[PDB]
Parts: structure tokens; sequence; C-alpha cells
């Protein structure tokens, strides 16, 4: 299969400061990525297709960016709300897997 | 006024084999395809791959080749995804999630199933 | 990335697509044009429906594009109608808007096609008296 | 260095505004159903992404073509049914004073009077009691009706009672809804989509409250076609609906007389027990609680400091200024005076009863010259309904002083057609397009 | 001359109980006789 790895796995940031999460692929694949964010119990949710492209109803402070095998998901401006389980997935090709999971934690 | 909802939470025996059904709301049916994913206590999601509601066709992993069967029905709207030989690896929280699929290619599921929770113990 | 293939959006499901996905359901949308007080507000409105696709289909048949969806003809596009490159009309517009900025031409351009055709069938048979 | 072609499309996504005959579906009654194509067990509904379209409830022809059809249906009804022209006689009228109440007094005038039988050369005397609103004193007494028209008595076989219908459109058109929650009925709509036809509407003829309609899944909705402008109806749609219990508890009997041949009067021959007047009831903190949510969405339009006061309609046709309906065969006109009665200033189990009188002549639509008997019905009635919008009028309009002033409206049943297809509107397809191609033929 | 054109080969099947053409049959008589019937005379006046 096609390895997804992120930095960090654990983080801990203030509200109003920036944070930036990596995924790196093995494989290469060129804008064929999906940020999402999940909730301690609840349905993820979409943040990023594309890896460039807000999901209709998301805050204008998540972006991202990067095409081949490194992406970033950049949060301008920490939320109280936007502390959750961070996820980058591929659909390049079979099977369609996802990242290992990066918490954002309140300081 | 997309929404997508599923049938209550299960409870198998090892060997069984359970159905779960997921209909859809706001959205025509066959616009757009549906993936099964699955996400255990405590760890990531697993795709268990996804299914084209107006032609029919199927695409499971191949981790899961023979083992997982899809389904749907359009005049009702709805997906069932069936998981025989269930085991105790098998527990968690069942998700059906719609694609948004533009260009006739996976694009990223942006509607979500409020989760169906199957459990498989002796 | 991986497609399973086509889906099917409905009656009117690409009214909101570009019009190089919208002409991908062409058939959709004409399938559909043909299907004592209630009883009485079914016939004449048939009656409309049916003059109204005849209309259409006598339209289409007189410029040569008879039992065709896509049709190429040999009339030229005169810019005057409409100034805009091909790469942001089949790719960054809808066939709505398309038809709101061309309500003017539409006469004269259905009659060049028709005079068009007839000079095509007069130049067929003239061809092949020879 | 173009050279570009014209290239025609047949089926292309494209629509016009346009005006047609929707014909009805649905799954004895006044409302003909026998003759409406069945309602599709599975309806389809098409989403359209992407699609924003200008829709406007107040310039709707569909509302148009629903009071069309509902006055032609009304008239169809009542041809095949016994015209009353011999009913039209001197009565010798006295009071009812038998086990009457103190609000009953003079309220219903037991009539004798000479009548045609089955044989031309005969006459009956017989008697029947109606009520004070439908006669008029010339002891001597004729019924309101005479001098203007012959009524035509309802069959009373068929039953008022509304039945849900859909207004599915021709091939080659259409219906666009709204389903944009919020929306007030006027301007862009982005959450469009396609449909075979509405949702069940039931013909529901009520005056200053709108009943067992539809409710708003959001919050309270105003709408108004010029909201500055006090000359137009300001139709309120609830989120909540108001439960109001209407009741008539005289125990009637209905005789019947023979008038000719083959044509039958129903009369109201005696009241079994007390005689007591009929009324409504409606929850007084629900109401209370009702008007506080219109109070707030209206300050949203006139003001956040404003007083909103609820007062009594100003006056005209008893139609208008009562809360006028159908209960089972019988017409209540309800005296709304409990329920916009109030001052709102920004900053248990009892209820409000709305006294009612009975009416068997009846004018449905504003038409003079054409009127119907209704015959009485036999026992007592109640019916329990769901208010679910209001019909107000705002009262001046001067900027002298701050305080805004509603009171009840109607009489146009058009408003309450327009309540539940505000969100529906009529388009024609365009299949035909021509687009630039480097094709050539 | 009407024209009947004689079926080879063809067996098919008949039933004579369930024929929609006697109901429409049954209609057209009761609507015709109802319509010859209506621009005459009313005998109310021979109740007497
Ligand atoms: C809003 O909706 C609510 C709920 O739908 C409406 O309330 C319902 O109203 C209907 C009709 O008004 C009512 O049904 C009647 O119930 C009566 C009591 O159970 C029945 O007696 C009555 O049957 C008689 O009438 C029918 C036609 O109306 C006949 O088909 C039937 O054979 C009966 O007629 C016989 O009896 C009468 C009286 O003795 C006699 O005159 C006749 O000759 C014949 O012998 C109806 O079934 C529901 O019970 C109501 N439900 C509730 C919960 O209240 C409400 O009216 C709606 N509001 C508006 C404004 O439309
Ligand atoms: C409704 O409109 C939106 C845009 O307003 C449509 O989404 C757009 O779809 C096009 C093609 O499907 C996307 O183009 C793609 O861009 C990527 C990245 O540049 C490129 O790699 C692809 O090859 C393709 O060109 C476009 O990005 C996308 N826009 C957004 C904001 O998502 C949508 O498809 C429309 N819906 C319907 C039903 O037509
Ligand atoms: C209405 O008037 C009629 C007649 O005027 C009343 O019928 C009479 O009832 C009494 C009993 O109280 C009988 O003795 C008479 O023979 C009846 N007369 C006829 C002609 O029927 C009737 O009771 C009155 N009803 C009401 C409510 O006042
Ligand atoms: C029914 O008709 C009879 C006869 O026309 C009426 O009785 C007459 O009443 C008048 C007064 O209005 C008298 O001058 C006659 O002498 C009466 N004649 C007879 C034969 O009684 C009777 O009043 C009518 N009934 C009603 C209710 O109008
Ligand atoms: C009055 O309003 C109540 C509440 O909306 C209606 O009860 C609903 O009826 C529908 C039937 O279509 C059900 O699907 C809902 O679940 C009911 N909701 C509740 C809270 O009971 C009631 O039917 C309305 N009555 C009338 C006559 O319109
Ligand atoms: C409307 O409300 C009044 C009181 O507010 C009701 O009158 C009561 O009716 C009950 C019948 O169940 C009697 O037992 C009581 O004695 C009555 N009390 C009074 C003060 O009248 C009336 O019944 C209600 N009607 C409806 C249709 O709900
Ligand atoms: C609204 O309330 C006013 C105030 O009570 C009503 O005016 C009353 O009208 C009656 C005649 O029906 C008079 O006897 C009263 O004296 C009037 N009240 C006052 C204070 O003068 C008015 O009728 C009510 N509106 C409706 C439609 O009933
Ligand atoms: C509607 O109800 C109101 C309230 O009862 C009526 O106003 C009353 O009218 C009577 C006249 O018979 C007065 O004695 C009361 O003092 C009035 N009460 C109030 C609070 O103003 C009104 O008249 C009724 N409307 C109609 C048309 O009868
Ligand atoms: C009948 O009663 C009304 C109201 O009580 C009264 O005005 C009328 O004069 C009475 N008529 C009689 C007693 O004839
Ligand atoms: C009928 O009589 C009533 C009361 O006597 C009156 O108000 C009305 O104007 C009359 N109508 C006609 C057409 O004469
Ligand atoms: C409410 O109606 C007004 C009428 O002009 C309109 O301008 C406004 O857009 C409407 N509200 C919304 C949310 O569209
Ligand atoms: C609404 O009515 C007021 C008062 O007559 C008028 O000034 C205003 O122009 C009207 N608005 C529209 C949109 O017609
Ligand atoms: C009405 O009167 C009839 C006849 O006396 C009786 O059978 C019926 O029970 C009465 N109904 C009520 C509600 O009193
Ligand atoms: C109306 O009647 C229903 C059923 O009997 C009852 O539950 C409700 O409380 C009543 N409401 C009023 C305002 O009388
Ligand atoms: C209207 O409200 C006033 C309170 O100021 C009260 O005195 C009066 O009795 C009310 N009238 C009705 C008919 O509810």
């Amino acid at each position: 299969d096609i390895q997804l790895t992120q930095s960090p796995s654990f983080l801990s940031a203030s509200v109003g400061d920036k944070v930036t999460i990596t995924c790196r692929a093995s494989q290469g694949v060129r804008n064929e990525l999906a940020w999402y964010q999940q909730k301690p119990g609840k349905a993820p949710n979409l943040l990023i297709y594309y890896a460039s492209t807000l999901q209709s109803g998301v805050p204008s402070r998540f972006s991202a960016t990067g095409s081949g095998t490194h992406f970033t998901l950049t949060v301008s401006s920490l939320q109280p709300e936007d502390f959750a389980t961070y996820f980058c997935q591929h659909m390049s090709s079979y099977p369609l897997t996802f990242g290992g999971g990066t918490k954002v934690e309140i300081k | 006024q997309k929404v997508l909802v599923q049938s209550g939470a299960e409870v198998k025996k090892p060997g069984a084999s359970v159905k779960v059904s997921c209909r859809a709301f706001g959205y025509t049916f066959t616009g757009n395809p549906l993936h099964w994913v699955r996400q255990a206590p405590g760890q990531g999601l697993e795709w268990l791959g996804w299914i084209n509601p107006h032609s029919g066709d199927t695409f499971t992993s191949q981790k899961f080749q023979g083992r997982v069967y899809m389904t749907r029905d359009k005049s009702i709207n709805t997906a069932f995804l069936d998981v025989t030989r269930l085991t105790s690896d098998d527990t968690g929280i069942y998700y059906c999630a719609r694609d948004k699929y533009y260009g006739n290619e996976a694009v990223g599921m942006d509607v979500w199933g409020q989760g169906t929770s199957v459990t498989v113990s002796s | 990335a991986v497609g399973i293939g086509a889906v099917f959006l409905g009656f009117l499901g690409a009214a909101g697509s570009t019009m190089g996905a919208a002409s991908m359901t062409l058939t959709v949308q004409a399938r559909n044009l043909l299907s004592t007080v209630w009883g009485i507000k079914q016939l004449q409105a048939r009656v409309l429906a049916v003059e109204r696709y005849l209309r259409d289909q006598q339209l289409l048949g007189i410029w040569g594009c008879s039992g065709k969806l896509i049709c190429c003809t040999n009339v030229p596009w005169n810019s005057s109608w409409s100034n805009r490159n091909l790469s942001e009309i089949w790719d960054n517009m809808t066939w709505l808007q398309w038809d709101k900025e061309i309500s003017n031409y539409t006469q004269i351009i259905y009659g060049l096609l028709e005079e068009s055709q007839n000079q095509q069938e007069k130049n067929e048979q003239d061809l092949l008296a020879l | 260095a173009e050279n570009l072609w014209v290239t025609v499309y047949y089926g292309v996504p494209v629509w016009k505004d346009a005006e047609t005959t929707l014909f009805c579906a649905s799954d004895h009654n006044v409302w003909a159903t026998h003759a409406c194509v069945p309602t599709d067990p599975n309806p389809q509904e098409i989403h359209l992404e992407n699609v924003t379209e200008e829709f406007n409830m107040w310039k709707n022809n569909m509302v148009e073509q629903m009071h069309t059809d509902i006055i032609s249906l009304w008239d169809q009804s009542l041809k095949p049914c016994v015209k009353l022209t011999p009913l039209c006689v001197t009565l010798q009228c006295t009071n009812v004073t038998n086990n009457i109440t103190d609000d009953m007094r003079g309220e219903l005038k037991n009539c004798s009077f000479n009548m045609t039988t089955e044989l031309r050369d005969k006459k009956q005397k017989v008697y029947s009691l109606f009520y004070r609103l439908d006669v008029v004193q010339i002891k001597e007494y004729r019924l309101i009706n005479c001098n203007t028209s012959a009524c035509t008595q309802a069959c009373p076989k068929v039953s008022f009672e509304p039945i849900p219908i859909h207004y599915c459109a021709p091939a080659g058109f259409a219906i666009l809804k709204c389903k944009d929650k919020k929306f007030n009925g006027t301007g862009p709509c982005p959450s469009v989509s396609t449909v075979q036809c509405t949702h069940g509407i039931k013909p529901v003829v009520s005056t200053q409250l709108l009943l067992n309609g539809s409710l708003a899944e959001e919050e309270v909705m105003i709408r108004s076609e010029n909201i500055t402008n006090n000359a137009k109806n300001i139709l309120v749609q609830f989120n909540t609906p108001v439960q109001i219990n209407c009741t008539r508890p005289n125990n009637n009997t209905r005789k019947s007389i023979r008038i000719g041949p083959g044509q039958a009067f129903y009369a109201t021959g005696d009241i079994i027990g007390d005689i007591r007047q009929a009324h409504c009831n409606v929850s007084k903190a629900t109401w209370n609680e009702t008007l506080g949510k219109v109070v707030k969405q209206l300050r949203k339009h006139f003001g956040n400091n404003t007083i909103i006061r609820f007062a009594n309609s100003s006056g005209g046709d008893l139609e208008v200024t009562t809360h006028s309906f159908n209960c089972g065969g019988e017409f209540f006109y309800c005296n709304t005076s409990g329920l916009f009665n109030s001052t709102w200033i920004s900053n248990s189990n009892d209820s409000i009863t709305l006294p009612c009188r009975i009416k068997q002549i009846i004018n449905m639509w504003q038409r003079i010259g054409q009127c119907m008997y209704a015959p009485p019905i036999q026992g007592v009635i109640r019916c329990v309904s769901n208010i679910t919008g209001l019909i107000l009028t705002r009262d001046g309009g001067s900027t002298n002083s701050t305080t805004e002033t509603f009171r009840p409206g109607g009489g146009d049943m058009r408003d309450n057609w327009r309540s539940e297809l505000y969100k529906y509107k009529v388009v024609k397809i365009e299949p035909l397009g021509v687009a630039p191609t480097r094709c050539k033929r």
C-alpha cells in the first residue's frame, strides 16, 4: 500500500497561535489528497480537497499547500473549537488510506 | 440538506453476518458514489471500499475481497453493506460517506452518516 | 485519482454544471419533453407540449441536424454575436448564462442555418446529377 | 485565426419563466380527486447543485391557477344539488327560548312557513330553526339571500373536508422548489430542486388564521410584498402550531321535507337538550409565546425599540371581521377578540375562549349573487386544528408615533394558497442551443 | 368496402366476459340516451 506519515503526532499550542502539520507520502500523488477533522467520538468532517481548496462552510483560517509527496495543513489562527484529530488521506490508487492522526491540544 | 442515515447499532456473535444500511437525503442518490469506511475503537479509519449507486459497480479493498459485499436499491435511495465472517477485530463504527466526485473521479468525502456501531464478542 | 464510471444526476441535475459536462446529459433532458375541471386541464396542455416538441424537431430538421443531439453546421460563427473564447465558454460557464447572453441573435442564426441547409440540399442534388 | 462554427445542441438544461396549466394529482367530496392523476408512490426530487433561481411568491401564477381551480371545483360540486327557489317565502318566526343561555338571546328563530310538495296542487305547513344571521325581518321574515339570488343547497353526501392536492406540470415544463430555509418568498434562492409536483396542499378555507398548513422548519417567518406598505397583507408562518378546539355543542336534529319530485330540503327540527353558543378554545400560554415570537420577528422589520400592538379587526363583512371557517359541514364565524388584544414593549392551564356564530347561508368567495345553503349537521360537532400562520395588516404607518398596530385580516383566499406555494415556481425548458466549436460539417 | 385482414398462423387469447368493449358500449349507449332526452319537455307540472 501507499504509506502516509504525519508530523507531529501530538502538539500543544495556545489560542491565536499558528499550527502547521505535515503529511508525507511514500509514493507520489499530484493533488490526490484530502484533509479531514474528527472530534472525540464524532463523525469526521472534510477540511480540504485537492490539497489547496477549502470545503464549503470551512473557516477561512484553514489553508493547505503541497504537491507530489510533501503536504502541509496550516491553521493561521487557532480557535477554541479547533482542537481535534487531524487526518490526511490519499486517493491516487486503491486502497485509500488515512494518516496516522495528529491531535492539537490547548496550552 | 445533504444527510446520510444508517440503521441502529449491532451486536453479533463471531462468524455471523451483519447488514449495515445507509439512506441518503438532500441529493440525488445516483449522482454520487458512496464510500464505506470503518474506525475501530481508538484507532484510525480503514477504507473498506466504495460503490456506484447508478451503474451498481463496486470496488472492495484487496484485503477485503470475498468477505464484504455492497448493494444498493434506488427505489428507496439506500445502500447496503454486508459483512460476513465477523470477528473480534471487526468491532467499531462503520461510516457511509458521499464522495464529491468532481470530474468522475474521487475528490473527497464531504457528507458522512451518523456511524453504525458494530460489536463482535463471544 | 480513481474512478468507477459515470453517474446520473437527474432530469436537470447538470443545469449548474459547465457546458462540457452538461453536454454529456443531453438525452436526459431530451427524452422528458413529451411525457371534468381536472380532465380538461390535461388535453390542451398535452397538445401544447406536442406542438412545442414538433416545432423544435422541425426547426432542427430544416437545418440538416435531424435525428442528432450535437450537430456541426457550415454557418461560420460571426464574432459579433459573442467575443468570448472557447476556453472560458466550455469550462467556466453554464448553459443558462449562455442563453442569457445570446438571446438577441437567435432568429438570424436560425434563418442562416435554414438557408445554408437549403443550399446544401441543392448542391447535393446537383452533385448526384453527375 | 479562430475558424469557429455554430454547433446546435438539443437537450440543453436551460429554462425560462413561463405560465402553463398544471394538472392535479392525489393519492364524495367537493375537491374532486376522482378526476386527478394517481400520485406516484415514490415521487422523485432532483436536487440542482450550483443553481440559484429568482423566486417571487407575490407574482406566482400557481396561486391564480389554484384559485380558479378551487372555485371551479366548488361550482361543479354544487351543480347537481337541489336549488331552494321555493324557500323564498314569508316566514312566521318566533324566538327560540327553551333551555337557552344568556349568550343565545334571540340567536335562533323558530320559523313556520308554507312549502310546496311533490304534488303541484298541494301545500304543506312546515317549520325550521334558522339562525339570526340567515333571516331578515320584512314577526314576518325572509331568508337573507332572497333579494340577491336563489341559494343552492349543498348535497349532503359531499364532504367539505380538505384533501391534499399536488399540482404537476405538463411535459416540457418543470416545477422548481426553493429548499432554502429562512427564505422570505422573494429574491435569489441558492438551494433549488426540481419536482414533478409539490407536497400535498390542502385547500383550507379560513380567514385571519391559516389552519392545517405547513410550518416553518426554522422559526416564525414574516413575508410581505412590500413590508413598508401598510396596504399589503403580512403573511406570518409559525414553526410551532397552536392547537385550537372548535365545537358546536347543540344536539341538532335534521328533518327532511319533500319540496318537490325527488327534491328534499334539510331543516333543523329541534335541539335536543340545552342550547348554548358554539365556541373555540386556544391555549393561552401557547398563544402568548407564539405572539412573542411574532413580535421578536417583526422587530427586525419595524425596529428594535418599537411598541408592537395587537388589536381587533377594523370592520367590514362577517367573513373578514371574524375567523371564518368550516368545521364538519357547519360554517363558524369566531370573534377573535381574545387573541389579538395586547401590547408588547421592548425590554397555566386555562384557555382563551372565542365565541362563534354558525351560519347556513354562505358566500364562500367574494361573489355577489351566488350563495350556498349548508344543511344542518346531525348532532354535536367538534374539530381540532393547527393554527400555523396569520394574515395581519399594519394599521396607520405615520412617523409621528413609535407604535405599530397589527390587526387580523383575510377575505381573499389567494393569500391562503400563497402561504403554501411561496416556495414553488413553474418554468419551461428550452432544450435548443447554439455554441461555438471548431467542428465543421 | 371494409377490409378484413386474415391473420394466418395466429392464435389469440379471447375472453368475452372481461372485454372492455362491452363497458364502452354500455357507457356510449347510456350517454346517447341521456343526450337524446335533454332537448325535450320536462313534465314537472304533471305531478298533480
Ligand atoms: C384540520 O384537520 C383536522 C384533522 O384532519 C380536522 O379535524 C377532523 O375533521 C374531520 C371532518 O370534519 C373529522 O371527521 C369526522 O368525524 C366525525 C366524528 O368522528 C364523524 O362523525 C364524521 O363522519 C360523518 O361525516 C362524514 C363526512 O364529513 C361522512 O362521510 C360520515 O358518513 C359521517 O356522516 C354521517 O354522520 C353525520 C353526522 O351524524 C350525518 O350528518 C351524515 O348524514 C352521516 O349520517 C367525520 O368522519 C375528524 O374526526 C376530525 N379530526 C380531529 C382530530 O378533529 C379539521 O376539521 C381540519 N380543519 C380544517 C379547517 O379543515
Ligand atoms: C459546482 O461548481 C463548482 C465550482 O464552483 C464545481 O467544482 C469545480 O469542479 C471543477 C471540475 O470538476 C474543478 O476543476 C478541477 O480542478 C483541479 C484543481 O485545479 C484539477 O486538478 C482538475 O483537473 C479540475 O480541473 C474545480 O476545482 C472545482 N472547484 C471547486 C471550488 O471545488 C462543481 O463541480 C460544480 N458542480 C456541478 C454539479 O457541476
Ligand atoms: C318550533 O315551533 C313548532 C311549532 O310552532 C314546535 O312544534 C310543536 O311542539 C309542541 C311541543 O312543545 C307540540 O305540542 C306541537 O304539536 C308542535 N307543533 C308542530 C306544528 O309541530 C317546536 O317545538 C318549536 N321548537 C322550538 C325549539 O321552539
Ligand atoms: C299558509 O297559507 C295559509 C293560507 O294561505 C295562511 O292562512 C291564511 O293567513 C291569512 C293571514 O296571513 C288569513 O287572512 C287567511 O284567512 C288564512 N287562510 C287560511 C286558510 O288559514 C297561513 O298563514 C300560511 N302560513 C304561513 C306560516 O305563512
Ligand atoms: C398539528 O401539528 C402536529 C405537530 O406538527 C402534527 O403532528 C405531526 O404529524 C405528522 C404527520 O404527518 C407526523 O409525521 C409528526 O411526527 C407529528 N408531530 C408531532 C409532534 O406529533 C399534527 O398532525 C398536526 N395536525 C393537523 C391536523 O395538521
Ligand atoms: C372550552 O373551554 C371551556 C372552559 O374553558 C370548556 O368548558 C368546560 O367543558 C367541560 C367538558 O369537558 C366541562 O366538564 C366543564 O364544566 C366546562 N367548564 C366551563 C366553565 O364551561 C369547554 O368544554 C371547552 N371546549 C372545547 C371544545 O374544548
Ligand atoms: C374589538 O374590541 C372593541 C372594543 O371592545 C369592540 O368594540 C365594541 O363593539 C361593540 C359592538 O359590537 C360595542 O357594543 C362596544 O361598546 C365596543 N367597545 C367599546 C370599548 O366601545 C369591537 O367590536 C371588537 N372588534 C370585533 C371585530 O369584534
Ligand atoms: C367580540 O368580543 C368582544 C369582547 O367580549 C366584544 O366586546 C364587548 O362588547 C360588548 C357589547 O355587547 C360590551 O358589553 C363589552 O364590554 C365588550 N368587551 C370588551 C372587552 O370590549 C365585541 O363586541 C365582540 N364582537 C362582536 C362583533 O360581537
Ligand atoms: C327575540 O329576542 C330578541 C333578543 O332577545 C329581541 O330583540 C326580540 O324583540 C325578541 N322578539 C320577540 C320576543 O318576538
Ligand atoms: C337585500 O336586503 C338587504 C337587507 O334588507 C340589503 O342590505 C341589501 O342591500 C339588499 N340587496 C339588494 C340587491 O337589494
Ligand atoms: C427578504 O425580502 C427582501 C425584499 O426586498 C429581499 O430583499 C431579501 O433578500 C429577502 N431576504 C433574504 C434573506 O433574501
Ligand atoms: C413600498 O411602499 C412604499 C409606500 O408606498 C413606497 O414608498 C415604496 O417605494 C414601496 N416599495 C416598493 C419596492 O415598491
Ligand atoms: C343527541 O340526541 C340523540 C337523540 O336523543 C341521542 O341519541 C344522542 O346520544 C345525543 N347526543 C349527545 C352528544 O347528547
Ligand atoms: C384540545 O383537545 C385536545 C384533545 O382533547 C387536548 O389535548 C387539548 O389540551 C385541547 N386544547 C385546548 C386549548 O382546549
Ligand atoms: C383585552 O385586554 C385588556 C387588557 O388591557 C383586558 O382588560 C380586556 O378584557 C381584554 N379583552 C378581551 C376581549 O380579551
